[PDB]
RNA sequence: GGUCUUAAUUGGAAUGAGUACAAUGUAAAUACCUUAACGAG
């Protein structure tokens, strides 16, 4: 699969319908869409599984039902998380709905009643769950953790598929689309890989190429990377990726070299650049987006080429700790995930203009 | 097996014995044998034994003759169709030298080009040619020689025009080192000078010539490669079923 | 450096999953005046800057490697927390599995300081 | 009528049996990894003479010769990926005298005291050779594995064994059912 | 539970069947016991056991883990028609 | 003369070699891989 999608001259850019809501609880960690009505999924830090629904574009997201933890589940099965949710996603039927965490264990819901459908344990000590992704059309479940480890699942048969190993590092993030495979990024590695899963393969990548480059490079007339924050998968042979000194790189399978690279994306603050928070695409697409605490989404396009990407533009409309970001459409509606205190916990510096909840933007053609 | 001609590609090991043509009307290294064409090229068949039970249902035809012999020797221009698939062959060579998997179309499959080998008088008074397909027809069109090709129907026998061997006619090479080239003639030594559509020029003997049709006009439908591929045949069998 | 800066905190990675590892400016001056430091890393954006300037002049007068990283953010996740870490000492443990990487930060640091 | 199975001997013993000085130098390494034998030690003595002989061969050998670059190179990268040559002593000149220390460094063996896991070479032993050390998905039973570089990370207790998860262990559960039968009713 | 994947599904009129290759995961359990996988692999298609026939069995090393070759027919009499009668008896 | 600096005693806290239901393996068997009941002073 590639892409066929070109609308990257249509957008509704600057007119784009900027708004906010405020929320009940705290640091939210994550938000996920289902599209055949629109659905709305966020998990807490504060111990609670939140349903809400967008699917009119002309109002803010309303609610729907939520159910909410407790210390009460502590022992190793039980039904409910008394720790910290950290990811969450739904079952692309929208039959199911997700979740994992600090506690390392698999509590799946059943969306409608949103009582606990059923409970896996991770079974380790270090197996906390740090992303989710399923597989397009699928209850096949790719999921990542901290033991290295990589673990399958197809929901309705509610078993352990299959598990891998590999990252030097932790394993921060997985992308997947329609046909199987999927890629994860091990952050202090400064690697990428991606992954088979029948045939079990990986595929390795390496960025993190010094400066004294930069520098040497342009003398003829400004950041080490040090870990690798994210990846989105745009198309099958193709995706981009993100890393804490502000560079965004698109990596294909053409080379085994970053095929174009970005410097501060979101811009710096010797010095600090911003690191790249949340990075997502919708498929097939010639755009994809960012968000930063520094707080302007930055949307890219790919052009036709696609051995370069550009600027599309900025949505100021988002302050903040950005955690997720998700395109539905039917026109685009783009909910952003904004809490003031980072998932993992390595804090960011003073976070003003700050807020808890969902983020609406409203962009059409 | 290994004493079998290399160019049906069995592998080495696997057995003993390779399958051994019936007698039929093509010699023995010149064929291929259905089970070869079944199971080794096809890929329908994974035993010799669902090899025969696939024969025994009558779901192969040669030449329009349904063929019920796991080791009938089917050869160069055979039209091997399976009905209940909707599939037409016709077996002509690769450029490396083998049996090429080649679909033909639901036409065509109707006739096949037969080399003729001798032409003579045979009783009565009446004459005969006698194709390289072992194929006697009498009352021939008198402008037929040896050397000649000639248009057999196949629901009738039947010739149904002809071709004279003559310098500029369109050619395949049915053996020796050359066989599976395809080009023009040039000369007649015997030895046939070949040019191909390229500008390649190449020698072999009168007896590996098969004279096909016009320059740029040939009377089948050639393999992928205009023969200047038995492989991408395979490519094709395989992935599309 | 960058370069160097990317090193200490690969380094400090690695010794905060095998424990040979002590966060914090009092932890570290422990570990100096114990004797047990290979060498002291130390956050140059620590504010105020006051509270771990101790720490180059123990580091001198115990003739142990000290050096600055700019970012007390990325030292803390290095040490494998959420929270901002101003100073660093990776202990001793000539059986340590990361004793040949060690040795290269600390001859790094060693050359700097000449 | 069949081929061959080919097959070679992996170590070598030394030209004279009773030096006091080479005797004591192997013990302290027995001690040290927490080795078996003197064939242990052996091996590798062997694994290493014939690395330096490759090695010495090429570097007679003019540097930009496609055999040496592209063999020295093989050889080094080698080398390297199980830790053996430091991620920057890499040249000939430098695997010439690399010493068995520098490989009786990367046996799981030793790794699996290199970090906790097992605090003693001894304990190590019997732990890898009693199933509970994965490298990765896989279990490892073999002391000598070689523990290659971005494989450092992987080693851990196994799913299977009271030290990973997974029941205890049938000396334990024998004893949880001896305070049961007896003491219980 | 077990984790059922046929990959290389072709259709073969021929014999009247679809051909596969099996991929059982077996994560804990210990293995099969083929007449389970006449089971699941009956009612994953319409084909109620007797119409079925998994045979390639070799177990992955280490284990968990079996990959083989699977046939499916419609008309369980070509069932009796077809099959070799070593696996009829089974 | 010089120079450094443990047990014929006791106490309680995992594993396969074997052995063996099973299933697995096999043409049928056997061993391996899995695995109930067993199996260390």
């Amino acid at each position: 699969g590639r892409v066929f999608r070109y609308f990257g001259d249509k957008l509704l850019i600057s007119e784009a319908k900027q708004s906010f809501t405020r929320v009940g609880e705290n640091n939210l960690t994550c938000i996920s869409c289902f599209q055949p009505r629109l659905f709305a999924y966020t998990v807490s830090k504060d111990l609670q599984l939140t349903k809400y629904d967008i699917t009119d574009f002309s109002k803010r997201p309303k609610k729907l039902k939520y159910a909410k933890g407790g210390a009460k589940y502590i022992p190793n099965t039980t039904e409910g998380h008394y720790d910290e949710i950290l990811t969450v996603a739904a079952s692309p039927d929208g039959k199911y709905v997700v979740t994992g965490g600090r506690d390392r264990k698999l509590i799946v819901w059943s969306t409608e009643s949103l009582s606990p459908v059923k409970v896996i344990p991770t079974k380790d000590r270090r197996g906390e769950v740090l992303s989710l992704a399923f597989r397009k059309n699928s209850d096949q479940l790719y999921a990542s953790c901290a033991d290295f480890k990589i673990r399958t699942y197809s929901i309705n048969q509610f078993s352990q598929l299959e598990i891998l190993y590999g990252h030097h590092d932790i394993v921060e993030d997985i992308s997947a689309l329609a046909m199987e495979r999927c890629v994860t990024v091990g952050a202090r590695d400064r690697t990428a890989m991606l992954w088979k899963i029948p045939d079990e393969t990986r595929l390795t990548f390496r960025g993190g190429d010094e400066p004294q480059k930069l520098l040497r490079r342009w003398m003829k007339e400004f950041f080490c990377e040090g870990s690798i924050d994210v990846v989105s998968m745009v198309d099958d042979f193709h995706f981009i990726t993100g890393s804490d000194n502000g560079n965004i790189c698109l990596w294909s399978l053409a080379k085994k070299k970053p095929i174009f690279t970005e410097r501060i994306a979101h811009g710096i603050l010797l010095l600090q650049p911003f690191w790249i928070t949340s990075l997502y695409a919708i498929p097939y697409s010639n755009v994809f987006i960012s968000g930063s605490w520094s707080g302007s989404l930055k949307v890219w396009k790919i052009s036709d080429n696609l051995r370069s990407f550009e600027l599309l533009g900025e949505l100021s409309g988002a302050k903040g700790v950005v955690t997720k970001i998700q395109v539905v459409e039917s026109k685009f509606r783009i909910l952003a995930s904004i809490a003031k205190e980072h998932r993992l916990g390595r804090w960011i510096a003073n976070v003003s203009g700050a807020r808890n909840g969902i983020y609406s933007a409203v962009i059409d053609q | 097996r290994l004493a079998a001609p290399h160019h049906w590609l069995l592998d080495k090991l696997s057995g003993c014995y390779a399958p051994r043509p019936s007698a039929g009307p093509h010699k023995l290294r010149e064929s291929l044998p259905l089970i070869v064409f079944l199971r080794n090229r096809l890929k329908y068949a994974l035993n010799g034994r669902e090899v025969k039970a696939i024969l025994m249902q009558r779901h192969v035809k040669v030449d329009g003759k349904v063929r019920t012999d796991t080791t009938y020797p089917a050869g160069f221009m055979d039209v091997i169709t399976l009905d209940a698939t909707n599939e037409n062959f016709r077996l002509v060579y690769d450029v490396k030298g083998r049996f090429a998997v080649h679909r033909i179309t639901d036409e065509e499959a109707s006739y096949k080009l037969g080399k003729v080998k001798k032409v003579q008088l045979g009783k009565k008074g009446v004459p005969y040619v006698v194709t390289h397909d072992g194929r006697t027809i009498r009352y021939p069109d008198p402008n037929i020689k040896v050397n000649d090709t000639v248009k057999i129907d196949l629901a009738s026998g039947k010739i149904t025009d002809f071709i004279k061997f003559d310098a500029g006619k369109l050619v395949y090479v049915t053996g020796g080192r050359n066989l599976g080239r395809i080009g023009t003639i040039v000369h007649k030594e015997d030895l046939v000078h070949i040019k191909d559509s390229l500008d390649n020029t190449f020698v072999t003997r009168l007896n590996n010539v098969f004279v096909i049709g016009e320059q740029g006009k040939p009377y089948i439908s050639l393999p992928k490669g205009k023969g200047i591929s038995i492989a991408e045949e395979r490519d094709r069998r395989r992935a599309q079923q | 450096d960058a370069a160097l800066t990317q090193q200490i905190l690969d380094v400090v990675q690695q010794a905060a999953n095998l424990r040979q590892l002590k966060k914090g400016a009092n932890e570290a001056t422990k570990t100096l005046n114990r004797g047990i430091s290979e060498f002291i890393i130390m956050a140059a954006d620590c504010e105020p800057i006051e509270i771990l300037l101790h720490l180059p002049l123990l580091c001198e007068d115990k003739n142990v490697p000290y050096v600055f990283v700019p970012s007390r953010v990325a030292l803390g996740r290095a040490c494998g927390v959420s929270r901002p870490v101003i100073a660093a000492s990776i202990t001793t443990n000539d059986a340590s599995a990361i004793k040949t990487q060690i040795y290269a930060v600390k001859d790094k640091i060693e050359t700097l300081l000449i | 009528p069949r081929a061959p199975r080919t097959y070679s001997k992996t170590y070598s013993t030394p030209k004279r049996p009773y030096e006091s000085s080479r005797l004591d130098a192997e013990l302290k390494l027995a001690g040290e990894f927490g080795l078996k034998n003197k064939k242990e030690i052996y091996r590798i003595s062997f694994q290493l003479s014939k690395i330096r002989r490759a090695a010495r061969d090429l570097l007679t050998r003019d540097e930009k010769d496609p055999k040496r670059l592209f063999e020295g190179n093989a050889l080094i990268r080698r080398l390297v990926r199980v830790g053996v040559l430091s991620e920057d002593k890499k040249k000939l000149d430098y695997v010439l005298a690399l010493k068995v220390e520098d490989f009786l460094e990367r046996r799981l063996q030793t790794q699996v005291y290199k970090l906790g896991l097992a605090k003693s070479v001894h304990h190590a032993r019997v732990l890898i050779t009693q199933r509970h050390i994965a490298v990765g998905k896989q279990i490892v039973n073999i002391p000598s594995f070689m523990v290659r570089l971005d494989s450092e990370k992987h080693i851990d207790f196994a799913p299977t064994s009271p030290f990973g998860g997974a029941r205890p262990g049938r000396v334990a559960r024998r004893n949880a059912a001896r305070k049961a039968e007896a003491s219980g009713e | 539970a077990v984790t059922i994947r046929t990959r290389k599904v072709i259709s073969n009129p021929l014999l009247a069947r679809k051909q596969f290759v099996v991929d059982v995961l077996h994560p804990n359990r210990a293995n099969v016991s083929k007449d389970e996988l006449r089971e699941k692999l009956a009612e994953v298609y319409k084909a109620e056991k007797d119409a079925v026939s998994v045979f390639g069995f070799r177990t992955q090393f280490g284990g968990g883990k079996s990959v083989g070759f699977g046939l499916v027919y419609n008309s369980v009499a070509e069932a009796k028609k077809f099959e070799p009668t070593y696996r009829l008896v089974r």
